[PDB]
């Protein structure tokens, strides 16, 4: 699918002795990408008859929710890749590696406001339960109170938490 | 042998143009620079153009 | 291609402003000692930006004070405030995140402002605090505001737009030096240097001061 | 069952791959995808960090 990028440049001086000289403009390009699955599974029949039960009708009922997972791996994997390994998107990601600094209630405000203008674009935050936890074991006040809150705690500041 | 995915042959296809924006937002408004007066409409309406007054 | 482009023509002279309008004060509070009552800096790597400093910058006028209202700001600045605006009390967590105002006075946040480098990549910050509604600037008007034309042979076609408009502090008086022409002057030369200031105490009125961000 | 996932966002590139289509697991992960807006509006980011001592 294609696209038009807005026009931008200098006014100039308007000024005798001399001419304009009109502009121009660009356009671009975007890709996408089709993927196709699928898999089976069978049993036998001498053990259905003496096992007591049908093993094709309990699998045949867990069938559904079972792509769930899968289409969930498809993109965590597919997230992974996109911001692999290329500096083109060093803006959108923060790191906070080499054994300094603990996710609290800062470096959260600098994910926050990576992006620097437009903000309140973010809405959810991804979470992990042991960070979660520590998420807690930092929250507990000190006015107030041993003890009455607290465990779960959406929302974290005004965005849901998963 | 097969109908063979190599035969029969797969269109593409498109869809009209959409305007992109380029957004850094500019504002830095309302501030200074605001409010003209009348003075400077001495300077802005014809007759008696520049250069500047004092 | 040519209804798109004429369909956006109009938000675009916006940045152009804009961009005027930082030149032109950078140019006001350029080098010139005459000014040296309105600046403030922080650098030398001693000062973080942080409820003091602030304070500062407001009473820099001495007596007549709270004819400043809003502030400018940049995204970090407005970052390392908030990071450093988490109470101990109360709480983790419930606030917050953006904070209009800051202390009784309103705040405008871009990400377009005027960030020098030095080596060691030290950031350096600017933040003008005018609160002044304001300064002046009258529209003007040419003759042919717009106008097409077209190539008869070849296949073209134009627009044009060409616009006055007459924008100035006062504030300090301007002068005529180092300038070809004329007029107008330049971007530039409108940022080279000779302005030469006449009230002077106070009423002007406008601050700025450089800080770094907090480590 | 087919399904076509993808952010718009970056632009999706061929190199790499065997095929064809789709790409892979693997492969769908590997490398080469070229962005162009850019600065904003994705709109997603990541953190990596250490769990408090």
């Amino acid at each position: 699918m294609p696209y038009w990028n807005d026009l931008d440049g200098d006014s100039q001086v308007l000024n005798d002795t001399d001419d304009l000289v009109p502009q121009k403009i660009n356009a671009g390009q975007d890709k996408a990408v089709l993927i196709l699955r699928g898999n089976a599974w069978s049993s036998h029949d001498l053990a259905a008859t003496l096992s007591g039960s049908d093993p094709m009708q309990a699998i045949g009922s867990r069938v559904a929710a079972y792509w769930a997972r899968e289409m969930q791996k498809i993109v965590f994997a597919e997230l992974a890749g996109v911001f692999s390994n290329d500096d083109m998107k060093d803006n959108k990601l923060d790191i906070s590696g080499t054994a300094d600094g603990i996710y609290s209630a800062e470096t959260f405000v600098d994910a926050s406001y990576k992006l620097g203008d437009h903000e309140s674009l973010l809405t959810a935050i991804g979470m992990h339960s042991a960070t979660m936890a520590s998420a807690v074991k930092q929250d507990l006040i000190e006015f107030v109170k041993d003890s009455q809150s607290g465990i779960r705690f959406p929302t974290y500041m005004n965005k849901r938490v998963i | 042998a097969y109908t063979k995915i190599s035969d029969v042959i797969v269109p593409e296809l498109f869809n009209p143009y959409v305007i992109n924006t380029t957004t850094q937002l500019s504002a830095f408004f309302q501030s200074g620079i605001a409010a003209t007066d009348d003075e400077l409409n001495a300077l802005a309406k014809k007759a008696g153009g520049g250069s500047t007054l004092n | 291609p040519m209804q798109a482009i004429g369909s956006r023509v109009a938000a675009y002279w916006a940045r152009e402003m804009q961009k005027i309008v930082f030149a032109e004060l950078a140019g006001v509070f350029s080098n010139d000692d005459m000014k040296d009552n309105k600046l403030d800096i922080s650098g030398t790597a001693d000062g973080i930006y942080s409820a003091e400093t602030f304070v500062d910058a407001s009473y820099k006028l001495g007596d007549h004070e709270s004819l400043l209202t809003a502030i400018g700001m940049h995204s970090a600045t407005m970052a390392s405030a908030v990071k450093q605006d988490l109470i101990e009390f109360v709480k983790d967590s419930q606030s917050g995140i953006r904070f209009p105002t800051y202390m009784n006075k309103r705040v405008i946040v871009d990400d377009s402002m005027p960030v020098e480098t030095l080596e060691d990549g030290t950031k350096v910050f600017t933040s003008y605090l005018f609160g002044a509604g304001a300064l002046g600037y009258a529209e003007g008007q040419p003759e042919v505001p717009t106008e097409t034309a077209r190539n008869a042979l070849g296949s073209q076609d134009i627009l044009i737009n060409r616009k006055h408009f007459v924008l100035h502090p006062r504030g300090v008086k301007f002068t005529e030096n180092a300038m070809a022409g004329t007029t107008p002057t330049d971007e530039e030369l409108a940022n080279g240097a000779n302005w030469q200031r006449v009230y002077d105490p106070k009423k002007i009125r406008i601050v700025q001061f450089k800080h770094r961000l907090q480590a």
